[PDB]
RNA sequence: AUCCGUAACUUCGGGAUAAGGAUUGGCUCUAAGGGUCGGGUACGAUCAACUUAGAACUGGUACGGACAAGGGGAAUCUGACU
RNA sequence: AUGAAA
RNA sequence: CGCCCGUCGCUAGUACCGAUUGAAUGGCUUAGUGAGGCCUCAGGAUCUGCUUAGAGAAGGGGGCAACUCCAUCUCAGAGCGGAGAAUUUGGACAAACUUGGUCAUUUAGAGGAACUAAAAGUCGUAACAAGGUUUCCGUAGGUGAACCUGCGGAAGGAUCAUU
RNA sequence: ACCCACUCGGCACCUUACGAGAAAUCAAAGUCUUUGGGUUCUGGGGGGAGUAUGGUCGCAAGGCUGAAACUUAAAGGAAUUG
RNA sequence: UAUCUGGUUGAUCCUGCCAGUAGUCAUAUGCUUGUCUCAAAGAUUAAGCCAUGCAUGUCUAAGUAUAAGCAAUUUAUACAGUGAAACUGCGAAUGGCUCAUUAAAUCAGUUAUCGUUUAUUUGAUAGUUCCUUUACUACAUGGUAUAACUGUGGUAAUUCUAGAGCUAAUACAUGCUUAAAAUCUCGACCCUUUGGAAGAGAUGUAUUUAUUAGAUAAAAAAUCAAUGUCUUCGGACUCUUUGAUGAUUCAUAAUAACUUUUCGAAUCGCAUGGCCUUGUGCUGGCGAUGGUUCAUUCAAAUUUCUGCCCUAUCAACUUUCGAUGGUAGGAUAGUGGCCUACCAUGGUUUCAACGGGUAACGGGGAAUAAGGGUUCGAUUCCGGAGAGGGAGCCUGAGAAACGGCUACCACAUCCAAGGAAGGCAGCAGGCGCGCAAAUUACCCAAUCCUAAUUCAGGGAGGUAGUGACAAUAAAUAACGAUACAGGGCCCAUUCGGGUCUUGUAAUUGGAAUGAGUACAAUGUAAAUACCUUAACGAGGAACAAUUGGAGGGCAAGUCUGGUGCCAGCAGCCGCGGUAAUUCCAGCUCCAAUAGCGUAUAUUAAAGUUGUUGCAGUUAAAAAGCUCGUAGUUGAACUUUGGGCCCGGUUGGCCGGUCGGAUUUCCAACGGGGCCUUUCCUUCUGGCUAACCUUGAGCUUGGCGAACCAGGACUUUUACUUUGAAAAAAUUAGAGUGUUCAAAGCAGGCGUAUUGCUCGAAUAUAUUAGCAUGGAAUAAUAGAAUAGGACG
């Protein structure tokens, strides 16, 4: 009677699951942006595959279509938003044109690494599980994320965490605990 | 199902309340009144989501049995009375009168006013016939009939009401170029100064209608709503006064008041 | 006796009253079904028969009231039949 | 006239 | 020394025919019995209002002595009525049962005749070359088996050809 | 009756291959992925099976209609070299 | 994101199928499984049976209270506080569960009720109730129980009940009390006769019948049956009034009666207010309850058009004893074969009737896709049906009620054997069925509902538990330096450095928090969980990621041992008969990953269902041939043409705005109108319109649609355009920082004391139905031995 709570994925396989140039490229981009999962690869593809699908059937329209101007802008709009775009690139065929590459540079985990605070992006994801970070002034433990460049602005280590101060660490009070013990 | 029904769910109560697909599987049903079903307001939904005044269904009932409300010029203390169209609502706390009208994107609005705004109301005649010992009378879209009116007074028109006594202030007929107000259909909240009509004898009369954009339509003549003679309203109207601007036009709108 | 319904098989003719069921009195009525005589250069009068159908009322549910008056079905062997 | 199984 | 056909023989499976007036299940249903309520004809326990109803005789009021006025515990008796269950006639509604008929859905079965499958079974060698009687089609007959023969037809023939 | 030329309708023919087709081959077996002139009938892997049953026609022989279970990865068409 | 691959051959092209492949809110199962969030869940087989326990009861200030119940009135002598039980009134017909039934039936859209009921709410609404109407009768108000209770008690048992004594009412049965006029009758009386008359009964509401009115294209004349108004009795005669409806015998009004008699307050809580004719006189408020009629609202029942899966190994079906219609009547709340009496004999059918089947309730919708589409859809929302099968019925506004009665049928229980009580397809739970499916829990905190009512109740519902059904996020590990190997550049001083690389590592160190433990607070009805953070919690032996596979399609071993066409593997092909790249083990390696596979159904693939868009010479397939009905399809033609203008969109000068917007714009583009033999309905009207109307340059008077009511011819369709409307959820999609995300619809901003503030769009909505501009296309009748139009 309660009316069920909608689900819908965020993925789409492969249609064909074993090619060794796509097994090979994406595994490529797994190793350098630091994943561990075809499903994540896969979603990512699913969002552009939408978002492409609606820029052909929009470009599609004539001109001042203010359907096509309406979606078309707000679709500008969120991807200007959240960075994969540029500030100067809104006719819809970079639309069309744009990467997988895009969206993982503008991923969090990438993002920390180029900002420096990881020396490697897979130390950027075990800081982000651990939660030696904050973005804003709240603390974030997803890699995933499509920063919306307000974040960039804003970002820091985790204000809660040493590489933030506050607390010198759980094997840090081990460690003086350790050395006083040593002392003693 | 073997006689009335007395529940409702959600998702069967109608849209323009924005009663929300969460929070119980059971929604208020609008026992019966001077109004239907679907175009009408329950306080409860009112109260509770439209001013926040209260949270939940007791504390409502607390307030209506306490009795800073009242409809008509009557407390009307139940949870679930219908709130219709153009309906007065008057609260001695902050002195307050609120009215009950629509807007453009469908929905009951919440219409802050006076208490002589509230002592006069406007209501359309549904119909009229003549009573027994050739009283003649006739009865509004509000439940409300009443008995010796001008025999000018027809069908389709609209009159102005005292709020103390169901009699009359003044009234207004139905003709070509009169200001008027929707109800029904996707013009729910138009207001669009009658251009003319067409008969079609058999039912279904229809009428174009459009507003000083020159934006016109067409609706149907027991949808629409006559408020008056052209410019002048018989009374104060909310946000945007019945026009449906775009999509991008209102974006704009709001992105000019960030 | 009337009404209802009727298998397999068949030489298509039969089987078949198949099987199997219902009803039937008395009294008072009602309907239809005929013959002949009738018209200035649609119809009337008049006579007598049995049938069939139906309806009321009735009865110690009885009634082809005595007499009279088929038991049937599914299969085999055998000869075709009279 | 026939000519084993992979 | 290729491939290949059918009978016969063993093993396993699937379905079909089949005596058994076969068996079940469900539905529709003639006829018959027909509950149970409901409506209508009565019924009348029972209770109960009114109308009187005369007296066994108290009380007091009056001829104060018989006698007289009304109330009174009493009981018939009479009608004037109200409601009234059990029971009850007839009617329409009609569960269930019995019996047949009928419609579909599954199912047992002596035996019989088929089909399929299965590494190496027997008998032959019909077919593919002119396949050793050119093949095949229909029809009829014949025989262990493929199969043969007759009548007509075709080429998918072994001939596109006799001025 | 012949000859020439032409004509309409017929049995067919010689050559091409624009066109088509999987190929043989074909004046349609063409004007079909640049997919539509009109209509009818039939087929949907092979076998089981043109079997079983039920109707229906016939003296019969048999015909018309006509499945399923089950089994199987091939059978089959046209051409090439051997 | 309109995709293919392997497999018949010695090889080739093909048909043609198979298998592979991707997905499923499609199920089951296996092996495994650390975390956050959301959450489905005994439908499939049995609508099979069910123990046990709950699931609907209910009161205020205010219907009845002496509880011999409890506080205390002390403002109350009758109570007047509270208050079980009980009477009463409501409701128990909603919810919830399942999908057995049902294939023009439900249902969906779409119409009607001018053909009906409707408690409840909401708005209005009962001067007329003394019926020999004068004593026939209290209206500062009338009669009756009866419960509860007292007690006697009776059964083994029952929500079993009798017997006797009380008492109450908004329970029952009854019951008068307020106007004025106005017509009829009578009708005293005068009697008149032109004829005048006092006085008396009636009339409210409601039901039933009969009757009238309830309207109205146009103007005059002759009179009277008798002048009728008032009279000049020469006749002036006018005056007249009726709403809605598309349209009614409509609304509604009145005559005459009918009624076994309907309603017209004997109810209740508060507050006590005013006149004095100083009377418990007379008047007075805010309410609750109920109440006749009408309308309204939530409903309900019938109803118009359109539309449903497979079947002809179902072609005739229906009507005895209702099938089709009609008349009259009955019933119904209402029309109507709904039923009867009588009567005519019809009605449906290849445009597939009727019959059968359905692992069929239907729809909103789901998976899946370029389009077209195919399939599913019991299943959270809508409408239907049912309560073990059937039938019936009481109460009620509302049920054919089943958590209500009666019976029968099959089930099944307790018996102190006489009798008694039941229907989980409600929540839990159990048996059985199976491939296949949760706790005999907490709470009404919310969402809502119900009652007399704020206060109580609610397995409706929420909560938590089981839960790898499905979805979201995402740990299992990392970082510096130390032994090797590099790539640029510099020195080009050799092969020295290699500054720095980026890895290779029985290298080493740190910091680094999580899972789990939480003290706690927070969470929530109470919690338990999430987040928060103390304190405790790693170096891998730590805290240990599985599931498939390695010959190909299809990525991943020419590795080791074992086996020897055996055991076994393998979807398809195939491997294995002593060197197995396939088997069984070790090692390694690839795929996906807290999931992966397997079995079955279904979609794409599949142009292997082919309308789009299949094949038919030989690959399966053209009927032996012809006729022929229905069906589908069916030659060409009937208005073209030009002119004339008009004004809109698009650009196009000028940008006269510093890349916005304008003009004469040349031109195009489609649109409106006049004429070219082109009536392209007109009569009444008022607008008379556009007014020929003109007053001196802004005046007095043109031909009806351009507004409208009608009279009118309006021969038929299909088509096509536009609009109203199509319940939400869903779907697509706007905005939105649930810490991202799935989600949801919230949120954001303050001077953070007054507070301010956008939102919750929009789109889609098939056919069919209504209106709708058009008039090409397709047919479609038209006036021919003219019953022919204008007349």
């Amino acid at each position: 009677p309660r009316a069920p709570r909608t689900y819908s994925k965020t993925y789409s396989t492969p249609k064909r699951p074993y090619e060794s140039s796509r097994l090979d490229a994406e595994l490529k981009l797994a190793g350098e942006f630091g994943l561990k999962n075809k499903k994540e690869i896969y979603r990512i593809s699913f969002q552009l595959s939408k978002i492409r699908r609606a820029a052909r059937d929009l470009l599609t329209r004539d001109e001042k279509d203010p359907k096509r101007l309406f979606e078309g802008n707000a679709l500008i709009r969120r991807l200007v938003r959240v960075g994969v775009l540029s500030e100067d690139k809104k006719k819809l065929d970079y639309v069309l044109a744009l990467k997988v590459e895009d969206f993982l540079e503008r991923r969090l985990q990438t993002q920390v690494y180029k900002l420096g605070l990881a020396k490697s992006v897979h130390h950027a994801r075990v800081l982000i599980t651990q939660r030696h970070i904050a973005v804003g002034k709240q603390i974030v433990n997803i890699p995933s994320f499509m920063v919306r460049l307000d974040s960039e602005k804003h970002i820091d280590f985790a204000p809660t965490s040493p590489f933030g101060g506050a607390r010198p660490g759980r094997v840090a009070r081990r460690n003086a605990a350790r050395k006083a013990e040593a002392s003693g | 199902a073997r006689g009335p029904k007395k529940h409702l769910k959600r998702l069967a109560a109608p849209h323009h309340w924005l009663l929300d697909k969460l929070s119980g599987c059971y929604a208020p049903r609008p026992s019966a009144g001077p109004h239907k079903l679907r175009e009408s307001l329950p306080l409860i939904v009112f109260l509770r989501n439209r001013l926040k005044y209260a949270l939940n269904g007791r504390e409502v009932k607390a307030i209506l049995m306490q009795r800073h409300v009242k409809v008509d010029g009557k407390v009307r203390t139940d949870t679930t009375y219908p709130a219709g169209f153009m309906d007065v609502i008057t609260l001695d706390a902050t002195n307050e009168n609120f009215r009950l009208v629509y807007d453009v994107k469908g929905r009951f609005a919440v219409h802050r006013i006076t208490d002589e705004e509230a002592s006069y109301k406007l209501g359309k005649v549904k119909k009229v016939q003549l009573g027994k010992k050739g009283v003649p009378y006739v009865v509004t879209h509000d439940g409300r009939t009443i008995r010796y009116p001008d025999p000018n007074i027809k069908v389709n028109d609209t009159v102005k009401i005292d709020l103390a006594s169901g009699k009359i202030t003044d009234f207004i007929k139905f003709d070509a170029g009169k200001l008027v107000y929707v109800t029904g259909g996707r013009n729910l909240g138009r207001i669009g100064t009658i251009v003319h009509k067409e008969r079609h004898d058999g039912g279904f009369d229809l009428v174009h209608i459009k507003d000083s954009l020159d934006n016109t339509f067409v609706t149907r003549l027991n949808n629409v709503f006559v408020i008056g003679e052209q410019g002048k309203p018989y009374i104060s109207l909310p946000k945007g006064k019945g026009i449906k601007l775009s999509i991008a036009e209102e974006r704009d709108r709001r992105r000019a008041q960030q």
